[PDB]
């Protein structure tokens, strides 16, 4: 009667982090967060903006 | 039109519900906003990738309803059907996630222009790896139309190999459940 | 558009792909300055989605070419040859987008949809930067010198990634050949480490 | 009216979307009251022990729905109850509590008792063969 909890399978998990994929750059178990984008950097402004590459870990 | 409108709309559109100023358009499966003329172009192109996410919606929903009442469908196709259920209820767990969100941004009132204020960008942004894998799942759904019993199970054997890792994993995990 | 020449690479390496993998998996199937800048800065937001804004429109893609914009003439000279500036980022932004968009299907296959999907990761973080950029205009932080100056970085990643598109669709580079394409262009970037 | 699912009276005046919901909601309401009823009266003891049992079972079942609908009112209270999160969170509940009804009016539709009402019981096991849960 609930949408199980995802503990088990880590695709499951990301998919509950991530709501079905439609996180980014964030995971979250809490229910009640607000979602934020992370903020535009300091340097933007200064440095113009760079392709954020993924870290490889 | 305000902004909370549009998305009070799209919401609705999610659930497959048209919205006060945006209206699903059956000759093209898609909400379509009201023509009056205060809708950016912008804006009515937002609300159109939003409708995207509601055709693929109710797509999915047509087919779970057109084969939870086909008994014919036998265990394999039941199980395929309660796989796409379950993907279906993770989908709307998402949205109603996204909807508690926007409820959070109606409540806070603020216009802020922070970075981390839920703008229609930035709800297009946040829905579209959303957005792209409910457009694979209703690619698979139209690929596996049809299909029951061998049949599906070499539809869901031919998903396996895709090359987008999410999807990759989603196929490897709906094929295991319709294997079971 | 990008989209349509990536969905043909995914139909054209699922098939030489699917003779070339015997491994059995099938693939899955007037104005005030301000409010010039305002106006602008809406359409750039709408540009950096590919929607056309209310005072700079954008013209049909000819071919595998970056996106066109109509401009209104009645724009600052200064302010329209920033906009021109700025707007090959955002038509290699929506190029890229639809290229992305298509080859990550699985026809592709892995190495294909992989580098398309890359490239959609890349549009991504673009798009949060933009979207960013558009609350920093919301907050009133977004000033046209800093977007120009913002942009440059983003203006040369989106031209760098519009070059590589438009190389790998003139080549219609599948598997090894796109690897070797690949190799190839990493040899190009020694000078630009991103 | 009979056999029939609850129907229900929606103010016309209330939001076509707002409406849309609650039509897609009232399904599951329908069915907790059908199981309800169909609890209650087969909770007779002129029931047997076989069908008295199934209903102590599905009275258990309500028990806990009339928990979650509880922790619900609480939210709800407490302002954290959105209409998304309780679509949400009853989803899963409303397709148990609609299988479980579906059951039930099999049941009666057969009048199965004893043997037979074991039969259905392993047949309807059977038919679950998709549904883990």
């Amino acid at each position: 009667f609930s949408f199980g909890d995802p503990c088990g399978d880590r695709f499951e998990r990301d998919t509950r982090v991530s709501l079905f994929g439609a996180l980014v750059h964030s995971r979250t178990y809490d229910m009640d967060v607000r979602l934020g984008l992370p903020p535009v950097p300091d340097n933007a402004d200064l440095s113009g903006l760079a392709i954020k590459v993924p870290p490889s870990v | 039109i305000t902004e909370a409108a549009l998305v009070r709309d799209i919401l609705y559109v999610f659930q497959g519900i048209d919205g006060k100023n945006i209206k699903m358009n059956n000759t093209e499966n898609c909400y379509k906003v009201e023509g009056k003329a205060n809708l950016s172009r912008s804006l009515r192109d937002t609300a159109v990738r939003l409708s995207e996410l509601g055709w693929l919606h109710n797509k999915i929903r047509r087919y779970t309803d057109q084969r939870s009442l086909d008994r014919s469908f036998g265990l394999v196709g039941q199980s395929f059907c309660a796989a796409l259920h379950q993907e279906l209820r993770e989908y709307y767990r998402l949205l109603s996630v996204l909807h508690s969100q926007l409820q959070l941004e109606d409540d806070q009132g603020v216009n802020l222009g922070l970075e981390s204020s839920l703008t229609l960008r930035r709800l297009l942004v946040w829905t579209y790896d959303p957005k792209i894998r409910l457009k694979t799942l209703a690619a698979l759904v139209d690929h596996c139309q049809g299909r029951k019993g061998g049949e599906l199970a070499s539809a869901v054997h031919a998903y396996t190999k895709t090359g987008d890792p999410y999807m990759r994993s989603l196929v490897q995990h709906i094929l295991s459940l319709v294997s079971h | 558009s990008t989209l349509q020449q990536s969905l043909e690479l995914k139909r054209k390496m699922l098939r030489d792909k699917q003779n070339k993998k015997n491994s059995g998996q099938h693939l899955p199937i007037t104005l005030p300055l301000a409010s010039q800048e305002s106006a602008v800065v809406e359409d750039l937001l709408y540009v950096l989605v590919g929607v056309d804004g209310r005072y700079v429109s954008a013209q049909p893609l000819a071919g595998r070419q970056s996106r066109t914009f109509l401009v209104d003439p009645n724009l600052d000279l200064s302010i329209r040859e920033l906009v021109h500036r700025i707007l090959p980022v955002a038509a290699s932004y929506s190029a890229v987008t639809r290229f992305i968009e298509e080859k990550s299907s699985f026809e592709y296959g892995q190495v294909n949809h992989a580098l398309a999907a890359a490239m959609r990761t890349l549009v991504k973080e673009h798009l949060i930067l933009v979207s960013q950029l558009e609350q920093l205009h919301r907050q009133g932080l977004l000033s046209l010198q800093k977007l120009w100056f913002y942009i440059q970085p983003a203006m040369r990643t989106m031209d760098i990634l519009a070059s590589l598109a438009t190389s790998v669709d003139k080549g219609e580079c599948l598997g090894g050949s796109t690897l070797s394409l690949l190799h190839d262009r990493s040899f190009s970037y020694t000078g630009d480490s991103q």
